RNA sequence: ACGAGACUCUGGCAUGCUAACUAGUUACGCGACCGGUCGGCGUAACUUCUUAGAGGGACAAGUGGCGUUCAGCCACCCGAGAUUGAGCAAUAACAGGUCUGUGAUGCCCUUAGAUGUCCGGGGCUGCACGCGCGCUACACUGACUGGCUCAGCGUGUGCCUACCCUACGCCGGCAGGCGCGGGUAACCCGUUGAACCCCAUUCGUGAUGGGGAUCGGGGAUUGCAAUUAUUC
């Protein structure tokens, strides 16, 4: 039906350039922290209508959706869903809206490139670690 | 025991015929009550490798197969008359074992 | 107590055991018209309304079928009971409906009481499938 | 930048939904959507509306081929 | 050009580069007395009827 | 008494064409109903023909990809398209898809010249048989494009395709490539 | 009279015995209904919310079907494509976790239950419950 | 005379035969309503489905057309089948490859590198690059719990070595560990419950739930250390 009031078409979370087309758990999916498979859980959890678009809901299902979001262990999301578990320097914890913690895990990637690690140079040098092969790429457009 | 099994396995299905036979022929020389020779699902050793001892040439591939075949006769007798009944008349390539049921 | 007739398709098999009844039909647990893909269906009711169900009733024929994929399946329970009821009828009743229903068969359908020959063919090597062939460069 | 078409229960989409459409056999979600500019989904969800008003029966659907037949 | 069916009489063979198309003679039920070769494209019987709305036109034979 | 699904009748079909007739089966003793039977219609000729109309267009239906071999999904694709002419025509469908093949199985088109050429083309009689195996092809690559970077679905673009070919509406593929085939005969007399 | 399992359109059975499953309360309550990703091939979001009460009357049948069946058995009736990424497709077993703790919300609960020597036995209430729920479901809007 | 064919193994038919609690069809103690689902069992009708053993069967054998009125080809009542697929495969040869298989080999290495013992570490996993095989995609014939239905080839308990397939319950959303073990196998995995067909709720022409280094962090195998880390 028609909303007579409060129809928004820039959607907007924190700082983050989203459509309001857009179905909702398929918009949120820019975090570049999680999305898709957390933003549906936390949604489901949220007890938010599916069958709903990012448009035609109220403030405070948005309100709970991103409180329930910045604070996972609050509300029972495990410690193994989520991509800030324990790791170098020191443990990570909450993970906020857009490149919060993007930034967070650059910046271990940016230590990695200062300390002349192999690892760390072979990063640098664009040449990826994790086990890729390198037969065909960096092949078109390479410097 | 009373039940007694009699295992023929032979890779060539002409010598496991005759050695039934000639088992079946012993078991008939003597009134003993016999079940028929139970023919098993032969046993396809199907390996492929490579014709060529090295690289060169068109893919070329050997199959070899080896096929197993396997007997099971069981019988109502004492160990002395099976034991008389196996040894009376084989033939090379067939496998007899004398196993307990 | 079967009739004793099978029926074929690819690997698969199914035989009709035969009984005297009142023309129910089941396959494996289930009629012949609860089967899942439910566009199949017209072909295992083929028989049944191919020759109507007044011949269906009076003789009750299980159907168990063993083999692979679901359409291979079929085309075996149709053609065992199709030709199962063919044998029933010949053996125990006479010959002259048994010979107007394999008439009848034969017309609509003449691969439906004999088995369809064709299997899988095997592979060669140098190539994926039996006819296809690796590609090279020249 | 991208493509608009309502996904919305708006005014166009409310204007020739229960009066005009059944003058047409062919009611079909694809046709919906192109009439009145709207995504397959709005469509959809405007026929499984109307079919939940009780206005025509159905024929088939399976996921979103679904056929509405007229009874005048 | 008057519109008449010919019917096929007997399959003369094979022509073309590639060998696809079949001379045939052809006749047509009006007079029975003219039987005329026509090439033709595609797997062509012997008996069956070909529409033609045109046969001015002969196939290359003897 | 065989009809075709549940509900198309088998006797309201004529041909009026005596061109391609005996490679048309709608009528006959080849009456069935489901257009999923296998067969051997693809082993020898003299038996190809004898393939029901309805089987052989379902059995072109899939191509292209993943799509080939799905059969059963042609079947689905047939009973409906053809619920969907149906409704919009009122017709029997099966006549619809014979008139549709009468208009689109081309008469006349070119080949090599004759004896021996390959430099140009000459004009020669198309048989009923590849006319028939064209209008199909032309049928179901006309409906699978219409389909392609399209908002609407399958099931519509067979539909209309078909349709339009039985009435001879230029957005039908196989009628207009039909008169495209003509065209070449008669420029390349 | 009497109807069985095996005769009843298998659709709207399972979603009757869903419903039932739903209606009655007797099971342990989920604990996870979301929080999951279920089968190990599959790596996209479960939709109905219902899978614990709809896996547990799926299980219900497939041991019905079967007598028998347990985990190490169900992964394997709930296993499925595997997408490994770049390369083809597999076949993968599923959550054999997931399928225990159905079990043990079925087991002990008196409709079915799996013991420790093997095999599967069937209560009475269980049984003609069910039954009776194919029974209804055949009846009422599936034959007149 | 060799080669082709013939040949052998295979793929299809025998309700004909020798026959099988390592296979089922027949043997019934809730007959759950006063003729019925079973591999929910409600714990001696014998080889028909299964098993390849011996025979049989197809030969252009019958009809018609064409054809030296031959060899044969085409079409058909009939028949399981009217061309199954492979194996082998002559004369001669190639400076084809293989000394990276060995006292099976004709030459150099004999003066402390003679390899008959040995390696701690990196090499073909890394590069301005061109190439060859194949996969994942090319859409709303596609997808977003998948809810219900099956087979096929065939491998598997080891003395150079825990170095197998694993049935069942416990630990966790997870790789993995515990126990009792079933299987030396038509005895257990296994009735080998994937691909699929469905849906009276959710994708809609994006650059994306049609998609991958989804960059980085959480994982680990009764066995030398997963490093541009081929396992996760």
């Amino acid at each position: 039906l028609v909303i007579p009031e409060k129809f928004q078409h820039i959607l907007r979370v924190l700082n983050t350039n989203i459509d309001g087309r857009r179905k909702i758990a398929f918009a949120i999916t820019a975090i570049k922290g999680v999305g898709r498979r957390y933003a549906h859980v936390v949604l489901r959890k949220a007890d938010i209508d599916l069958t709903k678009r990012a448009g035609e809901l109220t403030e405070d299902e948005v309100e709970r959706v991103i409180t329930i979001m910045q604070n996972p262990r609050q509300y029972k999301i495990p410690d193994w869903f989520l991509n800030r578990q324990k790791d170098v320097k020191d443990g990570k914890y909450s993970q906020v809206l857009a490149n919060g913690l993007d930034n967070k895990l650059r910046e271990d990637l940016e230590r990695l490139k200062k300390i002349r690690a192999h690892r760390g140079l072979r990063h640098f040098w664009g040449l990826r670690v994790r086990g890729q092969h390198t037969k065909t790429t960096g092949r078109r457009g390479r410097t | 025991i009373h039940r007694i099994r009699i295992t023929l396995t032979s890779r060539n299905v002409k010598s496991l015929e005759k050695v039934c036979a000639d088992l079946i022929r012993g078991a008939k020389e003597k009134n003993l009550k016999v079940k028929g020779p139970v023919r098993m699902p032969t046993k396809t050793l199907r390996i492929t490798t490579r014709k060529t001892p090295c690289g060169e040439g068109s893919k070329t591939w050997d199959r070899f197969q080896m096929r197993i075949h396997k007997r099971l006769i069981d019988l109502h007798s004492p160990s002395e008359i099976v034991k008389q009944i196996t040894s009376i008349s084989i033939e090379p390539g067939v496998e007899v074992e004398v196993t307990i049921a | 107590q079967s009739v004793q007739v099978f029926g074929r398709k690819k690997t698969a098999t199914a035989v009709a055991h035969c009984k005297r009844g009142n023309g129910l039909i089941k396959v494996n647990g289930r009629p012949l018209e609860m089967i899942e893909p439910r566009t199949l269906q017209y072909k295992l009711l083929e028989p049944v309304l191919l020759l109507g169900k007044e011949r269906f009733a009076g003789v009750d024929i299980r159907v168990r079928v063993k083999g692979g994929g679901h359409v291979a399946q079929i085309y075996a329970i149709r053609q065992s009971i199709s030709k199962a009821l063919v044998a029933y009828y010949q053996k125990y009743v006479d010959e002259a409906s048994k010979k107007e229903i394999k008439d009848i068969l034969i017309q609509y359908d003449r691969t439906l009481l004999v088995a369809d020959p064709r299997r899988c063919e095997s592979k060669k090597f140098g190539g994926p499938g039996a006819r296809a062939r690796y590609q090279k460069s020249y | 930048d991208k493509l608009n078409n309502l996904v919305l229960f708006d005014k166009a989409t409310y204007d020739k939904l229960c009066k005009e459409v059944p003058n047409y056999k062919l009611i079909t979600p694809a046709v919906v959507s192109e009439r009145l500019k709207i995504r397959g989904s709005l469509a959809r969800a405007a026929l499984q509306e109307l079919l939940s008003k009780g206005l025509i029966k159905l024929v088939s659907k399976h996921r979103a081929q679904v056929i509405y037949t007229r009874n005048t | 050009q008057p519109i008449k069916l010919a019917r096929v009489t007997k399959v003369l063979g094979r022509t073309g580069s590639q060998g696809q198309c079949t001379q045939v003679r052809v006749e047509f039920m009006d007079d029975t007395s003219r039987s005329i070769i026509r090439n033709v494209k595609g797997p062509v019987r012997e008996g069956d009827v070909l529409t033609l709305l045109e046969s001015e036109r002969e196939a290359r034979r003897l | 008494d065989i009809k075709l699904f549940g509900k198309w009748s088998t006797d309201d079909v004529q041909i009026n064409d005596i061109s391609l007739q005996d490679y048309i089966a709608v009528k006959e003793k080849y009456a069935k109903y489901l257009p999923h039977s296998a067969g051997r219609y693809a082993a020898k000729r003299f038996r190809k023909a004898q393939c029901p109309i309805v089987e052989r267009l379902t059995n072109s239906m899939m191509m292209h990809g993943r799509n080939n071999g799905k059969k059963l999904m042609t079947v689905r694709i047939v009973k409906h398209a053809f619920e969907i002419i149906h409704l919009l025509t009122g017709e029997n469908p099966l006549q619809v898809l014979v008139n549709a093949i009468i208009n689109s199985g081309p008469r006349e088109d070119s080949t090599r010249i004759g004896r021996a050429g390959t430099v140009r083309r000459q004009a020669v009689d198309v048989s009923p048989l590849r006319r028939v195996n064209q209008a199909i092809w032309l049928l179901c690559t006309g409906a699978r494009e219409a389909a392609f970077r399209n908002i609407k679905t399958i099931a519509e673009c067979l539909a209309d395709e078909l349709i339009n070919a039985a009435k001879g509406s230029s957005n039908s593929y196989a009628i207009k490539k039909k008169d495209e085939l003509e065209r070449v005969a008669k420029s390349n007399r | 009279p009497g109807v069985t399992v095996k005769d009843v359109n298998q659709q709207e059975f399972v979603r009757a015995l869903a419903a039932f499953l739903k209606k009655s309360g007797k099971l342990k309550v989920p604990e996870w209904v979301d929080t999951v990703k279920l089968a190990k091939h599959k790596e996209l979001a479960p939709y109905d919310e219902n899978w614990f009460y709809t896996r547990a009357a799926s299980t219900a049948r497939h041991l019905y079907l079967r007598g028998g069946a347990g985990v190490g058995s169900m992964t394997k009736i709930y296993g499925g494509r595997q997408r490994n990424g770049v390369m083809p497709s597999h076949f993968s077993r599923g959550s054999k976790s997931v399928a225990r703790r159905v079990l043990q919300a079925l087991e002990g609960l008196k409709m079915v239950e799996k013991d420790q020597d093997g095999g599967r036995k069937l209560t009475p209430q269980g049984q003609r419950d069910l039954d009776r729920i194919a029974g209804q479901v055949a009846a009422a809007n599936k034959k007149h």
